[PDB]
């Protein structure tokens, strides 16, 4: 069977709090 | 061939063939909490300054 990863995966590469940006 | 092989530590031996105890300290540097740090104090908190 398979299935379409619409837009999971994504994980805070980096341990530091950011806001408002798009980095 | 068994993959390890036995060091020959004998007390005559040369320094270069004497037997060396080696520990390696690795630390990740500032990018999350941390819980081991070194022995500074600490001093209250002021604002607006």
């Amino acid at each position: 069977a398979y299935t379409n990863s619409f837009t999971r995966g994504v994980y805070y590469p980096d341990k530091v709090f950011r806001s408002s940006v798009l980095h | 061939y068994f993959p390890l092989q036995s060091y020959g530590f004998q007390p005559t031996n040369g320094v270069g063939y004497q037997p060396y105890r080696v520990v390696v300290l690795s630390f990740e540097l500032l990018h999350a909490p941390a819980t081991v740090c070194g022995p500074k104090k600490s001093t209250n908190l002021v604002k607006n300054k």
